[PDB]
């Protein structure tokens, strides 16, 4: 994987280039957003619980999707989707820390299109399971990280549509 | 990075950031400013630091620049400090990251058997470090070099 | 991290073995904090018998220290 | 048989035996069938051997010594630190 | 601690403290004196948060005080506070190590079983943390009241 | 181990005799009180979680066993203490169908008296643990099998002692 | 394995004390001595093999035990031998760090004397292998931090005789 | 291992002294003896089954060893007996061509008395059924081989008395 | 020897020697006194071996005797040589036994590990080795000279 | 053949060969040219061989060849003779590969299973083989004779 | 995998027949090749090192590889590439000794091409890596084995394009 800081490093690696100003400039932005990040962490990790449940009571359950015939049918299933729900938050959080989205690519994003093509995971229902946490989060952690913490939500759901 | 290293032990055992790793990314962001000024100054002069880290080496181990050593004429000359300009280079990028990981990947592991290879003595390369940290460090406030000078013997420390 | 210290007979009887098994049956070895009870019972499970548990690592009560 | 690949198991004593031969034996013998096995564990389990830093020695003391078994030896290297990293690490998590 | 959570990856990888790990075990002992106070200021208070605590606790969720309810009795009850002194005293044995592995080996290792086992319900002791966490805030400095409350939603983050 | 079916078949196997009307009455002692072994085993497996927590409740918790400085404090130890109560009461019941102690001995008893002196483990408190769940055992199960169930957490307690 | 911090916790865990003043004293008088454990452990480690280097110059080689006979004969053995005295020094710069022998106690004293005895390696040479590090280890990390180095070098040595 | 051969240079080898003329002399007194060692081999080897039956015929069998109550009785554990003579046969004819006993220690003596203990294994019925395959040995091979092979095999039971 | 490579292979498969194993015992016995006389003239010879080979060393390695070289010194040079009659020592024993299991526990099994802390450059050591092939090859039969020649380069090659 | 099994075993512990793999190679194929005349000399018999094994076998067990048996009839006989002339061909194999690996993969492993199948008398046909051993050995000298008597004593141990 | 010699053998056996001139021909042009073989082996193990450093700086090294933005810039891919190197010197002095390619097919060109493509590896660069060591080799071995070595350092770089 790689942050904020280590993609400017790897960048300017290949070129075999020492830091300069622009480089400079692109690591400060990082720092001076640093503290707040860590902040917004904390309020998400404490929170994941109840962020999963009004996500889900928003945009997944009292719905088709949980009745018989519905992918989230079956105590299996509904454990299956909340529990997909937990990596997601968390991820965000792990991507928002590092401020670059490259883990929940390596991680996360690759292949799991078709793993929900080949097991029927209906991927709008998801999308909109991914967006109800957004909405959750923005609202705990505050005008300092809501739209940092927000675009990582938006990376995982056009990442799967 | 402080932020990598940190994160890397977080997901491993698959549970949101502590409070005790949570603090030290909050150091490393202050100190980031530092940092990034350091390996700022130490790119300024960095061809005086090689060309007196290579004078501070050669006379210190005249053998490698001698019929039978691996340094030995113009060029190989030549390469042997472009070699010290790739390993201040690491040094900084070290420093600013608060975390060696970058430097590790790209110059150390693999590094015995490139040199073992090419047969240059490698105990010499880390003497070449040592020269190159004294120069470095006579650039810096007192703080500022001590903070410089854990990753110049870390590198020193690898090649061992 | 504290580990325990143990010794077993664990013997094979309608399996029948050729060559040099001796090392096999009988051993001491240590193991793990964690994960002496799955080799207790790997042990139990076809017919061995234990001859003594050894800490080797730990100290007996300790509230902190332990871990993993 | 002859049609499927070679299985080590570590029967030779290894245990640091001892004898009736000299005190400061320098060919001792059969104190090198034990590192035949010590890296074809290396082999199975990442495939290669590893560079020098990464070996994981302190496990292997341990084989050597008698102290403790083959099995114990994998679960050493299986929960070890390089194998994380570089099979765990870097990929989805079912692919891994 | 941060020593004991770190040094353990020094010794797996078989090798000395990097120069990072160093760095870390310097700015957090420097942030020691602050970290003792806190503690001190909470373990000063310890009966009056306990006891405020459980006023509030019993009026975000009073069914457990209840017929049907796991603390309902006076000695259900008392068993009650009593458990919140104990997280209360672990969040300042942490406090000072500048981790969890105290905490840890002491309280969040299989405790979603104890009380399973008793079915007492674990997500209202959840709840009943956050709550010495506003009683304990309100004796503390905004700075220092911050740094406690992550090891307060450390606790309600692991009972879940 | 063995059942009750083979172990008299193997007392008179290390003899080289048949079965004597001696062997055939034994068999029958045990056929005969066999449908009452499999209810019995059928409510306290259903029960198990209940016999646990009263157990527990007459004979270990709310004392200094529980409080700092005793075996049983820190979720971890409760935790292994209650998963033990689980393995006594599960493999008495195993010891109760079959009709037969061996598989207490062989799977049970061997080395951990020792086990618990390395530990530390209080072995009085573990007997009066096994001495609870009997108790409460014997209520559950009725008069048809009360003595039958209760003779294997006899044999669990006096091993330990 | 535990520290100074970590001791203290444990120590009053099991009497169930409130750190107290006495306690909080302690914890102090480490503290304070915080910045020079680290400082120490730098020079120590990047050292590591000149240490070993000139500690077997002054206490093990030219002499009978590199010989014939010796019992650091042989490239496989004399690398066995400074492979051990890498594991002293760096466990020995662990417990000073620590503040605490608990480690040499747990990860390198415990079996170690019949270990030796078994294989017969020689411990009265080790010990002054040990000592010899010591010495050096003590002219390079200055007056700071001599005193606390030098005791986990000598709880070591008198460990193994 | 060692044999003659290796037994003699690592004797040396510790010394580091290169082989002098006492040395020469031990090394030709074991090659004039090697290929009578072969020879032997070959009938041992081409008689092994007919050797343990002989073997087992004179000292185990007929008896009380065989029946009920006796460690040989059961199928499994005459199978396992004369597996045991097995090895004792292949690997004396190992100690006898290396001209060496150091293989009748590393790889069958070591721990297999206690082994015999722990098992209820008699020790003194399983020499006499060792001494009982060197009698038949010493008529197959002839005067050539007799003495060599004998002593390998009172190696062997000397080993377990 | 080929006695203890054949033996410890038949013993872990739990067999008897094969006729293969048979067959390289009986060609190995036969080359008995050829392999002896081959020892013998190589011992008879030590010393003229171990300096030609020094002087050889020295002359394609000019430095290792020079200011920063490991055998640079009298007494440096002293033990290079008697190093060098270690090795010759160690192939007469390898000739005589018809493999390397003793050379190997004796001289290369933890050679790498040794040479390292000491800093010697361990392919110059390699180059010693194949300076003494070339004169004790020179005073033995072409046949026995290949025979010698096969352990020579087994050494140079362990040092790899 | 010796090559592939030492080869195989290299691999498998990612090694070059031993020296006593190199002298197995060695005085395997110094028996070559003897290898390939034993395997001529009995190819160039085939035929006599297979009928007087088929002899000696129906005196041994004249049932094989009656009313209940595998064999009994005219073309349940040409079978049975067909099969002994199979395994004449794999032993001719084996002998000049110098080890089983072709003759096993061929006609051994799955034997069991195919005979049982077929309900075939296993031990009967291990004594077909001797009878091949009986009459093959007579048409070679006693040095080629024993080296191909391993190759037969082999397929009648594999049929058990 | 197959040799020489076990190549004749499958090929008679899926016929059925036993081996006929024309078979015992192409044996003996093998077998009297055999010991040459043997030498070259010898020579190519114990100079791996030196061909591949050799090889290195006659087809890699002092290059854009080497640099920024190459495939064998930094200490990880450098090692990377000469443990490759050493690979496929050691098989091809497999197939050389076996007289076969059939190894290189089965573990090490199988896949290979698409593994290279799927890194980024420079195919037609890793060729030049090849037919530099097949130089190099090719001047150690000799008249008698030149031409024999050479054609499986050909049979693997033709594998790769
Ligand atoms: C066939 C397998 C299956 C089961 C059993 C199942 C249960 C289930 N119970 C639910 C809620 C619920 N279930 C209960 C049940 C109870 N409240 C109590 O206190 C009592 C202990 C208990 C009644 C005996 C309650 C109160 C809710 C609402 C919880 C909420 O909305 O937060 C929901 C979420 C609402 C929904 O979308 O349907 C599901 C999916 N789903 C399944 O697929
Ligand atoms: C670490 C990164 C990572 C992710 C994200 C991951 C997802 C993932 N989701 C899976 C299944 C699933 N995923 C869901 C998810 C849902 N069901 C719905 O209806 C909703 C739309 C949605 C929740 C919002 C369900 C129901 C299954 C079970 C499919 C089955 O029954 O096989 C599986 C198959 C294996 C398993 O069942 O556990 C994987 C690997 N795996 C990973 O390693
Ligand atoms: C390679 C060297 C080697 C040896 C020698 C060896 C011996 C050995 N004998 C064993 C058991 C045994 N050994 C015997 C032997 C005998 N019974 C008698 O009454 C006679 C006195 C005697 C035969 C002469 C029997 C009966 C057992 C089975 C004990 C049981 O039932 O568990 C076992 C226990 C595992 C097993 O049952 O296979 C070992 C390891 N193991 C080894 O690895
Ligand atoms: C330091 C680590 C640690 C903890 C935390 C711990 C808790 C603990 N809580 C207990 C009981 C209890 N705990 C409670 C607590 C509550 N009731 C509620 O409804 C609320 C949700 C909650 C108060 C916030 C109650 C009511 C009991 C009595 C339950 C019973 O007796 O059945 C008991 C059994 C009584 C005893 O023997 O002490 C233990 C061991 N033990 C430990 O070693
Ligand atoms: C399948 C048969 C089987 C049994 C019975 C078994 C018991 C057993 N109990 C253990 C520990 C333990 N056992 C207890 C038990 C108790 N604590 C108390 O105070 C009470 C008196 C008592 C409960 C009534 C405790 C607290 C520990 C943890 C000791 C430690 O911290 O290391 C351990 C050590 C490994 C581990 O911690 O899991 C074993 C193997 N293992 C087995 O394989
Ligand atoms: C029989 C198995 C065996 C070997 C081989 C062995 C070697 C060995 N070489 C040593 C030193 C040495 N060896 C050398 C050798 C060399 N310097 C170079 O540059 C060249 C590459 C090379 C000569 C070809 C040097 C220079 C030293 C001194 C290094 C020092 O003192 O730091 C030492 C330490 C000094 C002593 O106490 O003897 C040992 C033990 N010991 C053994 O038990
Ligand atoms: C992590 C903590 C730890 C320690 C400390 C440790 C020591 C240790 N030293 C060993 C052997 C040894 N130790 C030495 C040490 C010496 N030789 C001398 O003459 C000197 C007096 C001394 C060096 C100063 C030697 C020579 C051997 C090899 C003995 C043999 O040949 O079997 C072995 C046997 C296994 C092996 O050979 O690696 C262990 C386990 N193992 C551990 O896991
Ligand atoms: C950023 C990570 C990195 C490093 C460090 C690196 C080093 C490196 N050093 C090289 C050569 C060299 N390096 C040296 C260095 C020295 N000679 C001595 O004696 C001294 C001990 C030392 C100078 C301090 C010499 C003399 C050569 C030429 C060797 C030759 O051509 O054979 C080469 C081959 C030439 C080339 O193609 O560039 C590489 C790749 N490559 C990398 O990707
Ligand atoms: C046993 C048979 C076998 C072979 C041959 C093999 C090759 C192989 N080469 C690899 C990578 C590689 N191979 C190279 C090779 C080169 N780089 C260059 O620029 C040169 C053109 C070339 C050397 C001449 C490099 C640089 C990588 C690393 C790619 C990466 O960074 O992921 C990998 C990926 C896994 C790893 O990194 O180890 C494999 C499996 N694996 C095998 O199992």
């Amino acid at each position: 994987m790689q942050d904020a800081i280590t993609a400017v490093i790897n960048n300017y690696d290949v070129q075999g280039k020492y830091l300069d100003g622009a480089a400079l400039d692109k690591l400060k932005a990082y720092f001076t957003t640093g503290a707040v990040r860590v902040r917004a962490a904390a309020v998400i990790s404490s929170n994941a619980t109840t962020i999963i449940k009004e996500a889900a009571a928003k945009a997944l359950i009292y719905s088709d999707l949980t009745r018989p015939g519905g992918n989230m049918y079956t105590t299996r299933r509904y454990a299956a989707c909340i529990r997909d729900m937990d990596y997601f938050l968390r991820y965000a959080t792990y991507a928002m820390l590092a401020g670059d989205p490259s883990i929940l690519d390596e991680r996360v994003l690759n292949g799991l299109k078709e793993t929900y093509n080949s097991l029927g995971v209906p991927i709008a229902a998801t999308v909109g399971g991914i967006q109800a946490m957004k909405e959750v989060v923005g609202g705990l952690v505050g005008p300092d990280a809501a739209k940092e913490a927000s675009i990582y939500f938006d990376y995982l759901s056009s990442g799967l549509s | 990075s402080v932020l990598t290293k940190a994160i890397v032990n977080a997901d491993a055992e698959a549970r949101y950031l502590s409070p005790g790793e949570l603090d030290r990314i909050k150091s490393f962001v202050a100190s980031g400013e530092r940092r990034l000024r350091i390996a700022q100054t130490l790119t300024e002069a960095r061809e005086r630091i090689v060309k007196q880290a290579g004078d501070q080496l050669f006379q210190i181990r005249p053998d490698v620049v001698s019929p039978g050593g691996n340094a030995y004429g113009e060029k190989m000359t030549a390469l042997c400090l472009r070699d010290l300009d790739y390993y201040l280079r690491l040094v900084t990028y070290g420093i600013v990251a608060g975390d060696v990981t970058p430097i590790e990947e790209i110059g150390i592991i693999g590094v015995k058997e490139m040199y073992n290879s090419l047969q240059t003595p490698i105990p010499a390369v880390a003497e070449g470090v040592r020269a190159m940290k004294n120069v470095a460090t006579s650039l810096l406030s007192g703080d500022d070099a001590a903070e410089a000078g854990f990753y110049f013997d870390y590198l020193v420390g690898a090649m061992q | 991290s504290r580990y325990f210290k143990v010794t077993a007979c664990i013997p094979s009887l309608k399996r029948v073995r050729t060559g040099r098994e001796l090392q096999n049956t009988f051993f001491t070895k240590l193991v793990p904090y964690e994960n002496w009870f799955t080799e207790q019972q790997r042990i139990q499970k076809a017919g061995g018998k234990v001859l003594s548990v050894k800490l080797f690592t730990g100290v007996q009560g300790a509230n902190t220290g332990v871990g993993a | 048989t002859t049609l499927g690949p070679k299985i080590f198991k570590l029967t030779q004593n290894v245990g640091f035996r001892s004898k009736g031969m000299v005190q400061n034996a320098g060919v001792v013998t059969v104190e090198g069938s034990v590192q035949a096995l010590i890296t074809a564990a290396y082999q199975q389990i990442f495939g290669r051997q590893l560079y020098q830093g990464q070996r994981l020695k302190v496990a292997e003391i341990k084989l050597e010594n008698g102290e403790t078994t083959v099995k114990e030896f994998v679960r050493a290297l299986g929960r070890s630190e390089i194998f994380r990293k570089l099979y765990w690490e870097p990929f989805y998590v079912c692919k891994a």
